[PDB]
């Protein structure tokens, strides 16, 4: 799954866009009282909310952090290899080749190449002149990559006394406990579950580098990489569009005589330059109010996304969720891993699927001496036989109906 | 346009309140971070404000943590093996520096709230395994009191 | 009448009465549809009449298309061939003849670079 | 930027000599009257013709008015159905074909030229029509301006008021050696010039505005800071950042930032620092066997 | 409270003054999120502006 | 409770809607550079993204 944390941040100084830094202009856009407070202060106060935002829910964890990212991590028949990295990880550095060498605007540019013209301003450069910044990304790439590690690393922190990692077929003995508590231990099915999530990662990395010549529409659908890869290029393709909109609407004339307002006040009349001038003020002031209700709700379509991702953080990431389908849809969660990707998260949801069935027939409890009747205390566990065929059996036991995990009653769960 | 867009806008925040109520003001959370980030719950109290809801979200955050040896269950005889029904619970020693120790607790992993282990705590599971301590029916009476 | 794929494009622009894309894609309307090819080496000039009424002569390569041109495009490399008085003339359907010509003076009624 | 008074004009056009040819305006008109003052006898003329037309690469346009009011002055002023004025074509304007006449001309916008002799209604002396069509070549101009292989004029490095193949604005204009094999102009999306050819030599200059936009650091109602493209500015201190460079009154790093974006953190008096993440409190994995860490004296902490 | 912390982890060790730590800490925390209704951003640090806090709530009313 | 899974995709032809078949406008149509590209292409990704995430979540068992 991938959920968009943020969105690029975009500022506009008003009197650049709408002006040129023609002087007769600004004196007549002062008259236009509060259009550009109204638009300068929309995006400002939006862009410190995102970043105070994004900054607050990235709280990193110091004594977790140095449990991942030094690649000490104890597996213990998990091959981490492709989620930890050393600077970003395996599956970090596909996701962002496969996209953000077709994108833009997700490496932050620098505004030092531009009040020099030794070489000629490109696309980046003729919105700046057109007086519109892209912001830094509210949050790099490697405040994005400590987080990742520091939930990664979260899942081997049994105890703040550090020293080394947990080794991690431990961790998920706890993360199975909470499903069913675990019986048949002296059983290949810890090596079953490695070797299968060996494989399934094995398998998300491959399909960071493989191609459309090779996908059938299930491995297309609402919970696997392929859908995550759309989402993500979306965002990453979608950030210029508000930005070019802005920018093309200055090639407009608003039926003055001209697009630009020095050729205007170098070619009419003083009285009527003002009155052609009135209009690219006008229309221009009109295409930034639609860029700053397209630049507003295109925020407020992310914060959604983050709220979303902050609750897969703290119910599937630190601890396990209950809720039947939240991580990951259908399957019982064992644990999500995270990922950074282009503008948010990259949730690895590890959910157990069943290859098999048991049929046992469920007993209801116990009508002892036809007096005293002895029922389970808990809805999770069940009383069954393996004789289907008949009423009563040659021996009865107990388990979850989550997971097959036998043993003989007690006189404690009746 | 504009008034129906934030009419839609306000309504996502509103299903959110009424779940905020109904989980964290009326009720308790166990979702660990819904009603105010990291923290146990504990409740939520409201107060009105302009065009909304002030939620109080009182969590509770240690200031400190002690630190326990774990013991997976308990190999009696090295023939049967208990293990602690809940895996909200854990059975531990205060003693690290040791594989087996002077005696033994009960408590949650959430908050240290020790309490010595019950013959009620322990299911018999079908098999013992490397990581359980080895003890004998002779003493298992000085880690189940009332055994 | 088509330009072969995978030709190098050497000294063909495409043409605007405005401003120059320094990159990208674009679709535009342009004269890249040819109806012959005539190829003269750079050791000669040649002397023709090319009518926007009739198909050009010459032998010219791949396959002629009889087609009167819309366009003429002449892709010469050292611009020294160009200035001389008569090298282009261009008949207006007004019945007027336009000639280019060139000088070494600023007034035209009469040195190597 | 601090050259109001002082900035340069340029002019770059397709290669010219000095080829100039005068299109000299006659208006003349007579009046009388004793009771009012009134218009009689009106001519006008272009160079002596009814019409006149272009040819040369240059112009001048220059209005006489011959009028013989013998009440002692006449006010004169004119209207334009017109994307100019008499004395703006002569400011660097740019055309492919221009023609004037005192008789219609086919597409032609109208100049009409008024006098009031005795003030309050005023009365038409002359109409003139102009025929014109946007373009490079005929460019007005105040007086015959002198060369022999090229009739433009630059000044680099320095705020410029200029006209560049039609294109007009306040900038700074610089060479650049990124050479370029087509056309002569390049233009941004933004219909703004970014840079154009000395077509008689293939060298290419570029264009940038002359004030860039920046953004000022604001707390305790003075600007302590500002973020920018320049590498100086009116502070005395100049710090360099891997996107920008920030100038402000004071050097040191920041340790108490009261404005912050994403990692930039800027202090109380002045300084810029890097803010380092926050570290949020540690929950302990559920684990079966190690040495764990129980949670033991809680506090309780209002969230709002 | 007392209900509301068993469904956290069943209490024990109620000995030396184990409520009084929490409500004392209630005391001292509702009277400080009603100085920040009233106090001003001469008194902000950049922890006391995150995503669960008064003066975010502030800015977001 | 209804809960709105699906709205009813919607698709446009861009050059029949702003030139009804008239040849010499489509010729002009196309100086506007990429502009029926980018609402084409926005209503198609859009409804085959709808297709997806839709008949993906209604999973017969
Ligand atoms: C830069 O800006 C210039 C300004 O010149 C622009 O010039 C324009 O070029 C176009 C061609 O690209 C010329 O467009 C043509 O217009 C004529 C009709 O206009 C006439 O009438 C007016 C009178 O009101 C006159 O002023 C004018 O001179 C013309 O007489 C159309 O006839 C042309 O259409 C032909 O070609 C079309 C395809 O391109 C066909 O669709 C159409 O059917 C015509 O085809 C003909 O030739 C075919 C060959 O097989 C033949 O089979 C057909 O039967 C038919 O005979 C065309 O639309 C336009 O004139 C120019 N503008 C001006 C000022 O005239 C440059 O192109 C432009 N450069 C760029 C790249 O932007
Ligand atoms: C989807 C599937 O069948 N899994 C294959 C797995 O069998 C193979 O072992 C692995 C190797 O990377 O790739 C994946
Ligand atoms: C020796 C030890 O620490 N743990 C052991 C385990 O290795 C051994 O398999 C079992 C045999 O009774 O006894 C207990
Ligand atoms: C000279 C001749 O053959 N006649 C036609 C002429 O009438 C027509 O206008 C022209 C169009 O290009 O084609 C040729
Ligand atoms: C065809 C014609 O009119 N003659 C001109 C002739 O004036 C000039 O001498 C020549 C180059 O030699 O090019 C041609
Ligand atoms: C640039 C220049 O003046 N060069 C000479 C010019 O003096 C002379 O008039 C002409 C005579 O052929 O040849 C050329
Ligand atoms: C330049 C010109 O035409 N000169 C005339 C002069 O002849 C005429 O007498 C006077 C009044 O009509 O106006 C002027
Ligand atoms: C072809 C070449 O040399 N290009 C460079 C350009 O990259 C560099 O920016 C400039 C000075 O900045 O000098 C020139
Ligand atoms: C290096 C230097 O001169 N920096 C000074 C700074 O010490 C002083 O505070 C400031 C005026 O406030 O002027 C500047
Ligand atoms: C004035 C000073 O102390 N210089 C350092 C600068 O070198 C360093 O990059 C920055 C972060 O360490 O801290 C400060
Ligand atoms: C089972 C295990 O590794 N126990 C370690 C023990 O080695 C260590 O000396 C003690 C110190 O706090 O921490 C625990
Ligand atoms: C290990 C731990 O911190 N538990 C303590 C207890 O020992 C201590 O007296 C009380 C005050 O410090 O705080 C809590
Ligand atoms: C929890 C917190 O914010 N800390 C302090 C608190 O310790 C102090 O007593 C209080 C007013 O009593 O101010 C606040």
């Amino acid at each position: 799954e991938y959920l968009q944390l943020y969105n690029t941040p975009v500022s506009v100084d008003c009197a650049t866009y709408v002006c040129n830094g023609n002087s007769r202009c600004k004196q007549l856009l002062t008259q236009y009282t509060a259009a550009c407070k109204t638009i300068e202060s929309a995006l400002q106060l939006s862009a410190r909310l995102e970043s105070v935002e994004v900054n607050s829910m990235l709280t990193i964890s110091e004594e977790a952090l140095q449990l991942a990212t030094i690649s000490s991590f104890n597996g213990d028949g998990y091959n981490f290899t492709n989620v930890l990295g050393a600077k970003r990880s395996v599956i970090e550095d596909l996701l962002f080749n496969k996209v953000v060498t077709n994108g833009l605007g997700t490496v932050d540019e620098d505004y030092k190449r531009c009040s020099n013209g030794r070489s000629v301003a490109d696309l980046v450069c003729a919105q700046y002149y057109s007086g519109v910044m892209v912001l830094p990304g509210v949050v790099d790439a490697e405040k994005l990559h400590m987080y990742s590690a520091s939930l990664i690393g979260g899942m081997a922190l049994g105890g703040i006394t550090a020293a080394a990692a947990l080794p991690f077929s431990y961790a998920v003995q706890a993360r199975l406990n909470y499903l069913a508590l675990q019986t048949d231990v002296l059983q290949r099915n810890q090596q079953l579950l490695a070797e299968s999530f060996n494989s399934a990662i094995g398998n998300i990395t491959s399909a960071f580098e493989s191609v459309k010549e090779a996908i059938s529409q299930t491995s297309k659908g609402l919970n696997t990489v392929a859908h995550a890869l759309t989402k993500v290029q979306e965002v990453v393709n979608s950030q210029g569009s508000a930005l070019n909109q802005l920018t093309v609407q200055l090639q407009h004339n608003f039926q003055a005589i001209s697009s630009s307002i020095d050729d205007i006040y170098s070619r009419l009349d003083i009285l009527s330059a003002d009155v052609q001038v009135d209009r690219l003020i006008t229309g221009r002031l009109s295409a930034l109010n639609a860029f700053v209700a397209q630049t507003l709700t295109k925020y407020t379509e992310v914060q959604a996304s983050r709220k979303l991702a902050q609750q897969k953080v703290n119910e599937c990431v630190k601890s396990q969720s209950q809720r039947y389908g939240f991580c990951g849809g259908d399957g019982e969660h064992i644990f999500s891993l995270v990922q950074a990707a282009p503008q948010g998260l990259l949730f690895l949801h590890t959910v157990l699927v069943p290859g098999d069935f048991v049929n046992v027939l469920a007993i209801a409890g116990l009508c002892v001496n036809g007096e005293i009747a002895l029922t389970l205390r808990e809805p999770g566990l069940v009383l069954f036989t393996h004789e289907l065929q008949t009423y009563t059996a040659t021996e009865y036991f107990v388990s979850s109906r989550r997971m097959f995990e036998p043993r003989k009653p007690t006189v404690s769960d009746f | 346009a504009q008034t129906l867009t934030k009419y839609t806008e306000v309504q996502a925040s509103r299903k959110l309140a009424q779940q905020k109520v109904n989980e964290c003001v009326k009720s308790q959370s166990q979702r660990y971070g819904f009603c105010g980030g990291d923290g146990e719950h504990i409740f939520s109290l409201v107060q009105a404000a302009p065009q909304g809801l002030l939620f109080l979200h009182t969590v509770l955050v240690p200031g400190d943590f002690v630190n326990v040896l774990a013991i997976a269950g308990l190999c009696v005889n090295g023939e049967i093996a208990l293990t602690l029904r809940e895996p909200g619970l854990v059975l531990f020693t205060h003693e690290l520096q040791t594989y087996t120790a002077t005696e033994y607790f009960v408590s949650s992993r959430r908050m240290f709230e020790p309490r010595k282990p019950t013959v009620s705590d322990f299911v018999q599971i079908e098999s013992c395994v490397v990581t359980y301590v080895n003890l004998t029916s002779d003493q298992l009476p000085d880690v189940i009191p009332d055994y | 009448g088509h330009i072969p794929e995978g030709f190098s494009f050497n000294n063909w622009f495409l043409l605007s009465n405005d401003s120059t894309l320094l990159h990208g894609k674009v679709v535009s309307n342009q004269p890249l549809l040819v109806n012959c090819l005539l190829a003269i080496p750079k050791i000669y000039g040649l002397g023709q009449f090319f009518s926007f009424n009739h198909t050009m002569d010459g032998v010219c390569n791949g396959a002629a298309v009889d087609r009167a041109p819309e366009a003429l495009r002449f892709n010469i490399n050292d611009t020294s061939v160009i200035l001389a008085e008569g090298s282009i003339v261009l008949h207006t359907a007004l019945g007027t003849n336009l000639s280019f010509v060139c000088s070494n003076s600023s007034d035209p009624h009469l040195a190597t670079e | 930027n601090l050259l109001s008074h002082e900035q340069p004009i340029s002019f770059v056009t397709l290669p010219s000599f000095n080829d100039h040819s005068f299109v000299n305006i006659t208006v003349s008109a007579a009046f009388g009257g004793l009771s009012s003052a009134n218009l009689v006898a009106s001519d006008t003329t272009i160079n002596g013709f009814s019409s006149f037309c272009v040819d040369t690469r240059q112009f001048t346009i220059t209005l006489f008015y011959n009028v013989t009011n013998s009440y002692g002055y006449v006010s004169k002023s004119q209207d334009s159905n017109c994307p100019f004025t008499l004395q703006s074509v002569n400011d660097y304007l740019s055309f492919s074909k221009f023609c004037v006449s005192t008789s219609l001309l086919a597409g032609a916008c109208t100049i009409d030229l008024f006098g009031y002799p005795a003030f309050g209604s005023g009365v038409k002396l002359t109409s003139l029509y102009f025929q014109f069509t946007k373009g490079e070549l005929i460019t007005g101009t105040p007086k015959p301006l002198e060369g022999i292989t090229d009739v433009s004029f630059m000044t680099l490095d320095v705020c410029t008021k200029y006209t560049i193949y039609g294109f007009k604005g306040e900038g700074i204009i610089t060479l650049t050696n990124s050479s370029i094999l087509a056309g002569v102009y390049y233009t941004s999306d933004s219909g703004q010039l970014l840079a154009f050819k000395n077509v008689t030599s293939g060298a290419v200059y570029s264009v940038t505005p002359c004030s860039f936009s920046e953004q000022a650091a604001y707390v305790n109602d003075d600007i302590v800071g500002v973020i920018s493209s320049l590498s100086n500015s009116t502070f005395n201190n100049t710090r360099e950042l891997p996107g920008f460079f920030y100038h402000s009154n004071d050097g040191s790093n920041c340790t108490e930032p009261v404005l912050v974006y994403s990692n930039i953190g800027v202090c109380k008096s002045g300084s810029i620092g890097y803010v380092p993440s926050q570290y949020g409190q540690v929950k302990i994995a559920p684990t079966v066997t190690g040495n764990i860490s129980i949670p033991t004296n809680f506090s309780m902490s209002i969230r709002t």
